[PDB]
């Protein structure tokens, strides 16, 4: 015991003020306690404001707080528990428990805040991760090891999609996974701990392959403005002390920019454009650059990002998107048109769509599935006024061909099975490649257009044609 | 204040509290600050058209923007029975009828 | 001392006091602090030559000098107080250096607050509690002219129910 | 009203003694990148600093009782009442040939494990641009291998030729290509004809600057090229002081008789970068957020760009800033600024990248103010028309959907085959003797015959039996730089003898 | 000679403290000498307590706070008169075509009072620029202002030159080019190309004085520029 003791001197809001005795001040992104009624309250000290005072931000509610009480400091950043004891339960910012199971037994905590990799300490490989969903594995293949966000405006599927992949990926994965909440719904982290449970990732009387930290938005601003950090601790841990393979899910990222955003006036910094903090480029920067393959092991992450009103151009998104090494862009006039999931085709980057990496004839299909999308949306101007009827016989065909080719990048999840009564359907990369290789020269022109909608691959197409035609 | 509303476990007493908050916006515009925060808040929306209503849509409810997030969680057995993809084909339905004013 | 006093405005007199309580020097700046006052605002001479945005630092400088030569009580550390408010431009609140200076020897030597009427007697022995009491039953009894708290209560009752 | 410095801790310590230490500074409050300092009395604006930590920072706002410096590395370094120190240097950068090959922070840091650069001497961040007097008009071309960019939008040394699209349309990719395609001359003797390149990254992702090194050192172009990285994660003095730090590091090629050229990508992040400082120093904001001074940050920048007079040793300094555009937005506030500064555009358009257009150059957008000046004579002379059939091809190209007159029929057979000839996979530029032949038998119509995608195969044909077979007409472009009229005859003899086999 | 000291920098933006009542007018020129040359500061406001806020004319780095700094005791003053025609000069008057100092006759300040309404012509009146467009179709007032319109590719400078030549052939006064913002590549090809056409005869006499204020010059300069060339 030779402990430091501060007294609170002002509470605005979700900022709270603390003093202390001649210079023995702690130092930024320090972790303060109170202890209050009902367990402690979490500070994080954020500015040295001068005379012996710190600007802090709450990990709660500041509520029932008195000018004048003892604070703790804690002596460094707010730490989480890391490691093989952290699989199985859930974390709250703090890392606290927050599954009723007991307190989580590890040997090693950590801090929260830590650096991003050196320059030399990267590693670039153009390896691919068969995701099963025929659009992302055709157009935008994602990168193991690689970054990989979802944006998607309110409610286009970002969170169904992720779960999807969580469905998939992380079964026929071999090591760990983390899973982030940054301010979502309460019951959507509810239902992934139950199915968690029932797909067996989670096992409370045995192993379990996968570790859950949780922030939703039902908490305050400084609370989801580090869980993030929380969680990307507890995956950096098992990349680099247990030399590993990682699967870190992060839903939804633009909430840490946001949280950003809340207090920042309150610490008494000048808004800049769309009223946005002024440190958004450093502060997403100084997150995304930590969660990174390296040589000691490797990380691959699914972020959601939230792209609020639609607006790509959003200072918040337009910035995620230097960050990622594959783009999946959900449309809402994709998803209006009944076709799951949302992903939009064209704007889709990935990388690795590159010959070298995925072969000639997978790069030349999905270019010229592109090229044939692209016409189809570049005639949809003469179609409108002129009708159909006013078209060259090729266009005729690369429409034809086109509306054929929207549907077939559609697709029956598992997840979403509420929401199409269909069954979920998975399509090995080969099969995607093939059958819209298949599609493109023509060797299926006979077939409806409905054939190709909400189905796996091309033997389900010609499975519905004929119980269709029947 | 939203997250407040939920569905309680047998555990707790499966009691629920069901949210209906009402946003108004301005010329259509739901691009607005606050209509953007809860819209991306709840479970789904519905949203009232005036262009709709004067046309004599009343519910003046745009099936085309409206969601419920639950879906047929939540609808009666038979209700959903019948009306397997009504709001679908209420879609391809607005399609043809754009198309017709060529 | 554990008194606040603000934080940059009421820092003024904090800042000397530390100064000023070695080998007992805090008799004489009570008397001292009073009479750079008195000579400046009822005097009308030093007042609206000293509140202008003119002058220069040496002629400020110059000024108090003079002034505190021939006054009472100011050859110890008075002197260096009206300096530092000279160059920094803070002559125009000399009623705010002073006024805090008293508040220091008041609180650590006394006690302060109030009561009801006017004020309470404000005696320097030890702790809140056995004072308050031994001197609540003598000033009840003597004065005491009574010119309500307890009639407004029981109104504001009545009409509530 | 009131003021900082001077308050409780700092007020109460001129009332015992005037004099007390006889120096350096003392931090009176620290965050969100910015300390502000008491003292420090004697310091120059923008002069370094150091901190008791470690961590350095420069001074950007002296003010009456204290200074407003800037850090360079995490704040939590840095404590209330911390001692600093002058290290009375404005901040330089190591510059020279040692660096060459070399990948180094904004400070000159190097950042590849790969030991202490050789300086050969240090130039400040901040220096004035070649005056009104000091100058000659640029002649000679910049060669980037690409055929729409070579060919229509012609880039000379010493020009400031501006790289902008949206997100995601292939920038990098343009600058890159110029940058692969240096070998032709670095790899050779004459240091007049070499290129030296500099590739400043602002506020990328590390291993996206690991990869872009991983592929200059894939086509042996690193050892001509220097990266300046400032990435993603850094303090944003060094994202907004990067780009003068590789000025000062091109410059010392310029100023030698030599020629480099200087890739930024790019200014759209250094101008948020220097928002963030502003906002946070509390400098006042206008338009965007951004301070009064933030063209004035640019304008510095780019005016370092040019072709020395005979009497400086003729060196050269070309710029390629990278510009963002956010949904096609060049009315935005720093497109603007910077559109407004450079000598034109290569511009870029995710609608023609979908439609497979690689590069995908907006031809009727783009334009070099300096043009005509700095084109291979050759690839000028047979292209004077190249600039002409492609805008008209661009006003009939509509009438793409049944009964069109041979006239405007035709413009539509050119620009079709003409439009595919330039694309160009990446990676994979041409020299000028390869250049010239193609778009030759494109604009005098040797191509109408052929059908649209065999003009795939037909460059690479074309090509490799030109070398085997007619390797002396190309040894004579890429020679003489010029076309004879005996030139024009060959080329169209040997075209004659292909197309029709 | 009046002499302050510098109590603050912030980029473009200096602070000067003075000697009471010994403060410059708004709108003066005050010189910090530089290892260069000297650095000239525009003053803005009377802060108060013998203050004053100036604007730079150049770049702040390097200034230390406490330093040297002289009033003009004026505006900002450039040479006038015909020693100026073939020189190329700055926003504070100063020769940048390394020709020497401009050997002129007086100085004045590029802050000056407007033609009260007296001095007013009361009838418009064309100018005769001897181009057949110009004056047929879109003739120029005489002491009126003109809004040219045009970028490259479209012979501007040359345009330039004609109405130079002309206005000095045909009725016999001179013309001052003044470049605001300037690319200074422009500034490079215009001195040349004028030398060249010889509206400026290094050798014989010139028509026109220059008066450049480019891009890379900090916010005050480019503010300023216009005037200096306007009171020449
Ligand atoms: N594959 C799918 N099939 C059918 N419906 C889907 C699919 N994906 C999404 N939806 C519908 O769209 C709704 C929203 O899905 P959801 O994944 O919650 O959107 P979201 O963009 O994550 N919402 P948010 O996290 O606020 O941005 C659901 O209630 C589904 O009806
Ligand atoms: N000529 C080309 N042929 C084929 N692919 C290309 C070409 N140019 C670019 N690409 C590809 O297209 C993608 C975009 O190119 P890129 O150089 O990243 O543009 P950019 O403006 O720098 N994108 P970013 O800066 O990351 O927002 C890359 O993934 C490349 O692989
Ligand atoms: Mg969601
Ligand atoms: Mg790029």
């Amino acid at each position: 015991s030779t402990p430091i003791t501060g007294k609170v001197t002002a509470v605005i809001g979700a900022i709270v003020d603390v003093h202390f005795e001649q210079s023995e001040l702690p130092a930024i992104l320090n972790a303060l306690e109170i202890k209050t009624p009902q367990g402690k309250l979490v500070l994080e000290v954020a500015q040295h404001l001068g005379e012996n005072t710190v600007r802090t931000i709450a990990m709660d509610g500041t509520e029932g707080l008195v000018r004048g009480e003892k604070v703790l400091d804690t002596g460094g950043p707010i730490s989480v528990p890391v490691g093989r004891e952290t699989l199985g339960r859930i974390i709250n910012v703090i890392g606290e428990p927050i599954d009723e199971r007991g307190p989580i037994k590890s040997k090693l905590r950590k801090p929260i805040h830590a650096d991003p990799p050196s320059f030399a300490e990267q590693s670039t490989s153009a390896e691919i991760l068969e995701t099963g969903i025929k659009v992302v594995d055709l157009l935008a293949p994602y990168a193991r090891g690689g970054k990989i966000g979802l944006f998607g405006g309110a409610g286009v599927g970002k969170t169904v999609f992720i779960q999807e992949l969580i469905n998939n990926i992380a079964k026929a994965h071999g090591g760990f996974s983390v899973f982030t909440g940054v301010g979502e719904r309460t019951r959507e982290g509810n239902d992934l701990y139950r199915e968690m449970k029932e797909t067996g990732v989670i096992n409370l009387e045995g192993e379990s392959k996968v570790a859950l930290v949780f922030g939703q938005m039902n908490e305050p601003p400084g609370a989801r403005a580090r869980v993030a950090l929380t969680g990307l601790t507890i995956a950096e841990y098992f990349r680099d002390e247990e030399g590993q393979d990682v699967l870190l899910f992060i839903d939804n990222i633009f909430r840490f920019t946001q949280a950003g955003s809340e207090v920042s006036a309150l610490l008494g910094r000048i808004p800049s454009a769309v009223g946005y903090q002024p440190t958004l480029a450093t502060d997403m920067g100084l997150l995304q650059e930590r969660i990174t393959t390296t040589k000691k092991g490797s990380v691959t992450s699914v972020q959601a990002v939230y792209v609020p009103a639609d607006d790509l151009t959003d200072p918040a998104p337009a910035t995620t998107f230097a960050h990622l090494d594959a783009t999946t862009v959900l449309s809402r006039g994709i998803s209006e048109l009944g076709i799951y999931p949302a992903v939009d085709p064209l704007d889709s980057k990935s990388r690795l769509l590159d010959a070298a990496v995925v072969g000639q004839e997978h790069y030349d299909v999905a270019s010229k599935v592109q090229e044939t999308l692209q016409t189809y949306k570049s005639l949809q101007d003469i179609i409108a006024i002129l009708g159909m009827d006013e078209l060259s016989e090729q266009d005729k065909l690369t429409v034809e061909r086109a509306r054929k080719i929207q549907r077939f990048l559609s697709q029956p999840f598992a997840v979403a099975e509420v929401f199409t009564g269909i069954p979920g359907k998975l399509v090995r990369l080969k099969d995607t490649v093939a059958s819209f290789k298949a599609v493109l020269e023509g060797k299926y022109d006979n077939i409806p257009e409905h054939a190709f909608y909400m189905v796996g691959g091309i033997e389900d197409v010609v499975a519905k044609a004929e119980k269709l035609a029947a | 204040l939203l997250e407040r509303a939920a569905k309680l476990s047998e555990k707790e007493g499966s009691g629920s509290l069901t949210a209906l908050p009402v946003i108004e916006t301005q010329g259509g515009d739901v691009s607005a600050y606050i209509p953007t925060n809860v819209i991306s808040i709840t479970d789904g929306q519905i949203f009232l058209e005036a262009e709709l209503f004067y046309k004599g849509i009343r519910p003046a409810i745009n099936v085309g923007l409206s969601v419920s997030r639950v879906g047929s969680a939540a609808q009666v057995k038979a209700l959903k029975q019948v009306a397997g993809s009504l709001k679908l084909f209420l879609a391809q339905y607005r399609e043809v009828a754009a198309f017709a004013q060529f | 001392p554990p008194v606040r006093l603000f934080g940059v405005e009421g820092t003024y007199a904090t800042a000397l006091y530390q100064a000023a309580a070695k080998n007992s020097s805090i008799d004489a700046a009570f008397q001292s602090l009073q009479k750079v006052e008195s000579t400046v605002k009822k005097n009308p001479k030093l007042g609206h030559l000293l509140l202008n945005p003119a002058l220069s630092l040496k002629d400020r400088n110059s000024v108090i000098d003079a002034i505190v030569e021939t006054h009472k009580n100011l050859d110890g550390y008075v002197v260096n107080l009206l300096k530092v408010l000279s160059e920094n431009n803070r002559l125009g609140c000399f009623e705010k250096i002073a006024s805090d200076f008293g508040v220091l020897n008041d609180a650590h030597n006394g006690l302060l607050k109030g009561t009801v009427t006017s004020a309470e007697p404000l005696d320097p022995k030890s702790f809140k509690r056995i004072e308050k009491a031994l001197s609540a039953s003598k000033l009840v009894g003597q004065g005491k002219s009574l010119k309500s708290t307890k009639i407004q209560k029981l109104n504001k009752v009545l009409e509530d129910s | 009203k009131a003021q900082p410095t001077e308050v409780s801790s700092i007020l109460e310590e001129r009332i015992k003694g005037v004099s007390d230490e006889a120096n350096t500074g003392r931090v009176l409050a620290v965050g969100d990148g910015i300390a502000r300092v008491f003292g420090l009395n004697n310091i120059q604006a923008e002069e370094l600093v150091e901190f008791s930590s470690g961590v350095k920072g420069m001074a950007l706002n002296l003010e009456p009782g204290q200074v407003g410096i800037v850090l360079f590395g995490s704040d939590r370094l840095v404590k209330e009442g911390e001692l600093v120190k002058r290290t009375g240097n404005i901040v330089d950068v190591p510059v020279g040939p040692g660096l060459l090959g070399r990948v180094v922070d904004a400070l000159g840091n190097p950042i590849d494990g790969k030991g202490p650069i050789d300086a050969a001497g240090r130039s400040r961040a901040q220096v004035k641009a070649p005056g009104i007097l000091p100058r000659r008009s640029v002649h000679e071309p910049v060669q980037t291998g690409l055929k729409a960019v070579d060919a229509l939008v012609p880039i000379g040394r010493g020009q400031r030729e501006l790289i902008i699209g949206d997100r995601q349309t292939g920038k990098t990719a343009v600058a890159l290509d110029t940058i692969l395609n240096q070998k032709r001359w670095n790899n050779g003797s004459d240091e007049s004809k070499k290129l030296y390149c500099v590739y400043v990254a602002v506020g990328q992702k590390r291993s996206t600057v690991a990869q872009l090194v991983q592929t200059l050192e894939q086509h042996d172009a690193m050892k001509y090229s220097i990266i300046v990285a400032a990435t993603a994660s850094e303090a944003a003095p060094l994202q907004y002081l990067a780009p003068f730090t590789a000025a000062s590091i091109g410059e010392w090629f310029r100023d030698n008789g030599k020629h480099a050229l200087i890739v930024y990508d790019d200014l759209s992040k250094q101008a948020v970068a220097y928002r963030q400082l502003s906002l946070l120093l509390r400098r006042p904001p206008g338009r965007e957020a951004y301070p009064g001074d933030v063209f004035y940050l640019h304008s510095r920048l780019l005016e370092r760009a040019a072709k020395l007079s005979e009497k400086e040793g003729s060196g050269s300094l070309t710029a390629l800033p990278v510009i963002e555009t956010q949904g096609g937005d060049v009315s935005a506030y720093i497109p603007t600024n910077v559109i407004s500064i450079t000598d034109g555009q290569i511009f870029l358009e995710a609608e023609l990248f979908y439609k497979g257009i690689r590069p995908a150059i907006n031809v009727g957008l783009s334009v070099s103010r300096v043009g005509s000046a700095a084109q291979v004579k050759a690839l000028k002379q047979v292209a004077g028309s190249l600039k002409l059939f492609l805008a008209q091809y661009r006003e009939v190209a509509a009438f793409a959907q049944s009964d069109l007159d041979a006239s405007t029929k035709q413009t539509l057979v050119r620009g079709e085959r003409l439009t595919q000839l330039l694309k160009q996979n990446q990676y994979s530029p041409l020299a000028t003797e390869e250049q010239v032949p193609l778009i030759y038998a494109g604009v005098n119509g040797h191509l109408d015959g052929i059908e649209l995608s065999r003009i795939g195969e037909f460059e690479s044909s074309f090509l490799s039996y030109l070398k085997s077979n007619h390797n002396e007409l190309l040894t004579e472009i890429r020679e003489k730089g010029e076309l004879s009229k005996e030139l024009l005859a060959s080329l169209k003899s040997a075209t004659e003898s292909f197309v029709a086999t």
